[PDB]
Order: C-alpha cells, then sequence, then structure tokens
C-alpha cells in the first residue's frame, strides 16, 4: 500500500488504525554501544513492530506492517519469522505472497532471508512449477549467486526435478565455461542421477572435460572437475589420461597441467609402481619447477608436497 | 624486494587463452586496478611505505563501538556481530578496552540474550546462532568475570538443543535452516562455555564431513559449491569436536592453497571468483588448522616456520590494497569499507604474520615492524590468551544437564 517514500506516507504513530496500540521503543540501556542512529521512519515502524510482536497480535495490520519493516531491513529474521506466523494465522493467499517474494528477491538477490522465505512458501504450496524459471532469471543477473544455486539444488532434490538440469548446465557452461558454480551443479546432477561409477558416464565426463581444458587451458574449474571425478579412483590407474595430458604440455601447458601430473606420479608411488626412483624424480622436479617458477604463490605447498614424496618414497 | 613488485610478477597476470567470458573479463579488471596500486609502490620509496594505518583504524573502531550511522540500519539484527568485529579488531591492534565500554558492552549483550537461551540480533529479537557466536566471542574478548557472568549457561544449552537436529545439523534459529556455519557457531559457543553434553553434537561431525565436496572444500549444505566462509566454519567445528579426520584433509589443503590469487596475492572465496580482503581470514585461517591436524597425525614433512600459503603476498595485498584513508579495511581497492572487512583483513593479516607449531615460533612482518598484530586463535578468532582465559573459567563449572532425563522411567500412576 503506502510506500515508505510516498509523499503521502504517514508515520504509524499518526495512523488512526494504530491509535489503540502503544508503540514499544527499543531499550539499548542507559549508555548504548554500537548504537545505530535510525531514521525517524525506521524507528517508527520498528516501534510498532515491537508492540505487535510483544502482544503476538495476529492481524491484517500487523501483516502489512511487516512489509515496511522488511523494506527497512530485509535481514531481520525476527520480522520474517513473524510474517510467516501471520501468513498461517490469517490463512493468507500464498500465491499472492509468492508474487511478493519474487519481486523482492529480484531486488535483493543476495539476501538469504529472502530465499529462505521463498523455500517455505514452496514447501507449503508443494508447488515447484515456477522455481526453475525464476532462478534462471536471477542467475542471469549473477550466475554465481550462492543462495540462488542453493535454492535450485533444494527444489531439484525435494521435487526430484533432475530431468533437464544437465542441459541447463550445458547452456550456462557455454555462456561461461569458467563458472565454477555450474561445474559444481554438473557434479550435483550426475552424482545424483547416473552416478560416476557407471564407466560410460565417467568416460563421457572425462572426455568432455578434456575437450574443455583444450579450449581454455587456463580455466581452473575444468581442471578441478577432472581431478574431482578421478581423484578417489586413483589417478595413475588411467594410462591413457596421462598420455593425453603429456600431449597437452606443448601448446596447452599451465601450472594446473603440471600439478595434475604430480598427482599422477604421487599416486604411482603410493601404488608401489616400478621405476620408483624415475617417478619420484619426475615428481620432485615438477615440484621444484612449481615452487620456484610456475606456481610460486604456492611455493610453501609444493615444498611440502615434494618433501612428503621424499619422506615416504626414498632410500 | 616486495613479492608483488618484482619484475617477473607481471607473468602472474591472467591468461584468458583468448577466450573471454564474464569471469575473465571481471578478473582482468581487478588485476588492472590492482596493478595500478602495485605500480605506485614500485615507483616511489625513500622511507618505508608498507604501513598499517593503526591510528586511523583505531578512530574508526572507537567511534563505531559507540555510535553507527543509518548506513548500519541493515545490521540492526546483527548488533552482537558489530560488537565482535569491533572489539576483535581493537584487540588485534592491541588497543585495550576501557572498563566503561567493557561494562557497557556486557550490559548491551545481556539485553540481547533471550530469556530462553542464546542471543538475538538486538534487544527483544529472537535468539539466533550467528549473533550467539559473536556475543560469546565478544564477551570472551572482554574477558572479565562480569563478561563471563552474562552468559546464562543452562539456557544456552537448552537453546542449542532446541536447534539440534537428528541428522547432526543445527538450525540457525527456531523455524530457520541449517548450514555448516550454524554447526560451527554451536561448537564454538558450547566448548568455550563448557556445556558439551554427551549427545549435544551427536552426528554433527558426519553431517559436516558430508559438506566437503569434489573440490576438496566445504559448501554450506551438502551438494553446494566449496566456499571459503563455510570451509573455515567446517574445519574449525571439527577441530573443536576433534573429528578433523572425518574429512579428506589432502583435497582440502590442495583446495585452499589454490585459493590464493597469483597476481593479487590475496584469497578468493570460491574458484574462479574475485579476490577479497575478508578471505584473508576465512581461507588463510584454514592453514593453521590443517597444520595442527596433519601435525597431530605425525606428518613429518611439515614446515617448522611457515604456513602453507604465501604469507608475504597476503600481507602485501592487505597493506597495499585493503586500507581506507578514512580508516577501516576493505574487500579490495575502493570497495566495502565496513567493520566486517576491518575485522577479517586484520584477522587474516595476523594469521599471515605469526606461525607457531609446538615450540616453533616464527614471524613474518612485511613493512615496518610496527605492523605486527596480536595473534589470533585460528579456531575461535579471538586472542589465544582470551580462549585460554575463558575455558579455564568455564571449566570451573560443571557441564549443565537435565536431571529428568536421568531418573527412572515411569509408566503407572499407581506407583506415585
Ligand atoms: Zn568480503
Amino acid at each position: 500500500f503506502l510506500s515508505l517514500d510516498s509523499p503521502t506516507y504517514v508515520l504509524y504513530r499518526d495512523r488512526a488504525e494504530w491509535a489503540d496500540i502503544d508503540p514499544v521503543p527499543q531499550n539499548d540501556g542507559p549508555s548504548p554501544v554500537v548504537q545505530i542512529i535510525y531514521s525517524e521512519k525506521f524507528r517508527d515502524v520498528y516501534d510498532y513492530f515491537r508492540a505487535v510482536l510483544q502482544r503476538d497480535e495476529r492481524s491484517e495490520r500487523a501483516f502489512k506492517l511487516t512489509r515496511d519493516a522488511i523494506e527497512l531491513n530485509a535481514a531481520n529474521y525476527t520480522v520474517w519469522h513473524f510474517r510467516r506466523v501471520l501468513l498461517r494465522s490469517l490463512q493468507k493467499d500464498l500465491q499472492e505472497e509468492m508474487n511478493y517474494i519474487i519481486a523482492i528477491i529480484e531486488e535483493q538477490p543476495k539476501n538469504y532471508q529472502v530465499w529462505h522465505h521463498r523455500r517455505v512458501l514452496v514447501e507449503w504450496l508443494k508447488d515447484p512449477s515456477q522455481e526453475l524459471e525464476f532462478i534462471a532469471d536471477i542467475l542471469n543477473q549473477d550466475a554465481k549467486n550462492y543462495h540462488a544455486w542453493q535454492h535450485r539444488q533444494w527444489v531439484i532434490q525435494e521435487f526430484r526435478l533432475w530431468d533437464n538440469e544437465l542441459q541447463y548446465v550445458d547452456q550456462l557452461l557455454k555462456e561461461d565455461v569458467r563458472n565454477n558454480s555450474v561445474w559444481n551443479q554438473r557434479h550435483f546432477v550426475i552424482s545424483n542421477t547416473t552416478g560416476y561409477s557407471d564407466r560410460a558416464v565417467l568416460e563421457r565426463e572425462v572426455q568432455y572435460t578434456l575437450e574443455m581444458i583444450k579450449l581454455v587451458p587456463h580455466n581452473e574449474s575444468a581442471w578441478n572437475y577432472l581431478k574431482g571425478i578421478l581423484q578417489d579412483r586413483g589417478l595413475s590407474r588411467y594410462p591413457n589420461l596421462l598420455n593425453q595430458l603429456l600431449d597437452l604440455q606443448p601448446s596447452h601447458s599451465s601450472p594446473y597441467l603440471i600439478a595434475f601430473l604430480v598427482d599422477i606420479y604421487e599416486d604411482m608411488l603410493e601404488n608401489q609402481c616400478d621405476n620408483k626412483e624415475d617417478i619420484l624424480n619426475k615428481a620432485l622436479e615438477l615440484c621444484e619447477i612449481l615452487a620456484k617458477e610456475k606456481d610460486t604463490i604456492r611455493k610453501e605447498y609444493w615444498r611440502y608436497i615434494g618433501r612428503s614424496l621424499q619422506s615416504k618414497h626414498s632410500r | 624486494p616486495l613479492y608483488s613488485l618484482r619484475p617477473e610478477h607481471a607473468r602472474e597476470r591472467l591468461q584468458d587463452d583468448s577466450v573471454e567470458t564474464v569471469t575473465s573479463i571481471e578478473q582482468a579488471k581487478v588485476e588492472e586496478k590492482i596493478q595500478e596500486v602495485f605500480s605506485s609502490y614500485k615507483f616511489n620509496h625513500l622511507v618505508p611505505r608498507l604501513v598499517l594505518q593503526r591510528e586511523k583504524h583505531f578512530h574508526y573502531l572507537k567511534r563505531g563501538l559507540r555510535q553507527l550511522t543509518d548506513a548500519y540500519e541493515c545490521l540492526d539484527a546483527s548488533r552482537p556481530w558489530l560488537c565482535y568485529w569491533i572489539l576483535h579488531s581493537l584487540e588485534l591492534l592491541d588497543e585495550p578496552i576501557p572498563q566503561i565500554v567493557a561494562t557497557d558492552v556486557c550490559q548491551f549483550l545481556e539485553l540481547c540474550q533471550s530469556p530462553d537461551g542464546g542471543f538475538g540480533g538486538g534487544p527483544g529479537q529472537y535468539p539466533h546462532l550467528a549473533p550467539t557466536y559473536a556475543a560469546v566471542n565478544a564477551l570472551c574478548i572482554i574477558g572479565t568475570e562480569e563478561a563471563y557472568n552474562v552468559i546464562n549457561r543452562e539456557k544456552l544449552l537448552q537453546y542449542l538443543y532446541s536447534l539440534k537436529q537428528p541428522d547432526g545439523s543445527f538450525l540457525m534459529h527456531v523455524g530457520g535452516e541449517v548450514d555448516v556455519r550454524s554447526a560451527y557457531c554451536a561448537a564454538s559457543v558450547a566448548s568455550l562455555t563448557n556445556i558439551i553434553t554427551p549427545d549435544l553434537f551427536e552426528g554433527t561431525a558426519e553431517w559436516i564431513a558430508r559438506c566437503q565436496n569434489w573440490e576438496g572444500g566445504i559448501g554450506g549444505v551438502p551438494g553446494m559449491e566449496a566456499h571459503g566462509g563455510y570451509t573455515f566454519c567446517g574445519l574449525a567445528a571439527l577441530v573443536i569436536l576433534k573429528k578433523e579426520r572425518s574429512l579428506n584433509l589432502k583435497s582440502l589443503l590442495q583446495w585452499v592453497t589454490s585459493r590464493q590469487m597469483r597476481f593479487e596475492g590475496g584469497f578468493q572465496g570460491r574458484c574462479n571468483k574475485l579476490v577479497d580482503g575478508c578471505y584473508s581470514f576465512w581461507q588463510a585461517g584454514l592453514l593453521p588448522l590443517l597444520h595442527r591436524a596433519l601435525h597431530a597425525q605425525g606428518d613429518p614433512a611439515l614446515s617448522m616456520s611457515h604456513w602453507m600459503f604465501h604469507q608475504q603476498a597476503l600481507q602485501e595485498y592487505i597493506l597495499m590494497c585493503c586500507q581506507c584513508p578514512a580508516g577501516g579495511l576493505l574487500d579490495k581497492p575502493g570497495k566495502s569499507r565496513d567493520f566486517y572487512h576491518t575485522c577479517y583483513c586484520l584477522s587474516g593479516l595476523s594469521i599471515a604474520q605469526h606461525f607457531g607449531s609446538g615450540a616453533m615460533l616464527h614471524d613474518v612482518v612485511m613493512g615496518v615492524p610496527e605492523n605486527v598484530l596480536q595473534p589470533t586463535h585460528p579456531v575461535y578468532n579471538i586472542g589465544p590468551d582470551k580462549v585460554i582465559q575463558a575455558t579455564t573459567h568455564f571449566l570451573q563449572k560443571p557441564v549443565p544437564g537435565f536431571e529428568e532425563c536421568e531418573d527412572a522411567v515411569t509408566s503407572d500412576p499407581a506407583t506415585d
């Protein structure tokens, strides 16, 4: 109704409809600390919110008051909670509220409180029909929005909406193959559908990742996904992966490629390979190359790695 | 010279492989702007220039601890956080807290405490685990008996129980949701006040361990992208619960270290995202934790003088690009001057300056020696002296418990 910036906005203390209630001012003590100097409008709305909350008043007026309170501080979890308690008590039209939260989220897409509330309305309504479209829109504003991704994962798991996510992931990866949030979603879909143990799927993924790495050799996301799906399986167990990797070394090298090879050799040594010495030396070398030149920011880590390799594969 | 100024450092710039996407484009921009800042320090020098503007930081903090502009209206449900952010920054800067504000902080925090346990974002607000963590940390930073005595321990335990879920997780608040951070707030607060019952954290360690994903890092809830803020909370929570081994520490270590930006020198929160001052703590804070973890497992290849990240490069990023002329610290040049970043850039700077493992101690203070900050506990992010002080005090007290839960089972009115 009456927007807080309207030229005709009226303070709650001057509304006839609220004349019966005594506002409750905040008590910060005789000598406050971290005291916020609230505007007159903010302190007025919250003085009435405290009065409404204190008497647990479940009215239509208290419901509308919470919209202003949220406008003033959409991070106030007590206000958001009370509004839900009011949505129930007043048997409010939830689709109407969905329209409200849609608009608000578009404004403050990074506010957690806002997504939590949408999640509640979705379980209550048990309707996830609008969800994937809406989130896609939000993700257009920022494809890495943590909260939007979390909500998307919740809707998909709860309502088992796995059918088209891998395609969506393929769309966004084309839009930005460096979007680590999308590489993660890819893993989320696959490990929750076909799983990675299906050697055909695993084969599809490694090949897909290798082509991805070929196009943008310095995109860390792809490198991370590749190692992600094979790390637990034993990197050295894939002889053809190692040969394709070494084949990248010329026109497609990077500290990632070098790092990966160190993993492979690290695994080879764990797996009691033959030519232990030849391998340890190939590892230690790449380690120093990384510490001293190709990945000096991580010199401390690489010195640790090399040191660990020696500590357990020498003499 | 300075790591960031060296000639070869220009080699650390982004190679977009000629494939431009929003990510590379935004990354290049920050690198260009940061380079401009680097150039300035390369260019001019006759007197030492890497200096922590202590003076200006203190003014900002001393003022904020008392009065905030309506720019902070958005943190009206986060007042105990403001108290922690500020008091911790002051503590790190070695500024003592006067008895009068100490008492006023205590009293304010008392007002923030729910009568049914925990602390809310402000007076009369429902309790919530984030402000509960902050409030306890703040009271522990003050560290007086008056401060300790504010916490209703029995009610706090009751409150943690009210949020504890069967699968091991904890709700942020009643009617709220769960995440690794709430698990961390409960473990932090429960251990400091000595209220850990045999079943309080049942299943928690396994719930946190499921948050570690394919990257090696930890998301907020299982399935989510690895994020520095959550990864810190995850590992810190497990250290408190002595269950760090529930995680694959190797993929965790490899993930964090990769989080340090090669050019900028500071840490990003997630892979392929921008650098940011606050992660100087969230991310770098993991290294001392991983160092303890691996060391307890007898790892022989551990350094006896350095954390596994470029301590120097992080300090350079912080000192050169994360300070505001008007006081307070930042996300990055001309970006986000607030009490949160002031607390975390400082907390990260202090982690980067001090190393300690057993008897081994070794500092690395870039810039003027005057830059040394007091050390911070890597689990709780309050002074180690304050951690020891709080725990020793709360261990004088017996863990609370519900007697009705221990007496004999009943079933017949007749036997009354
Ligand atoms: Zn930040």
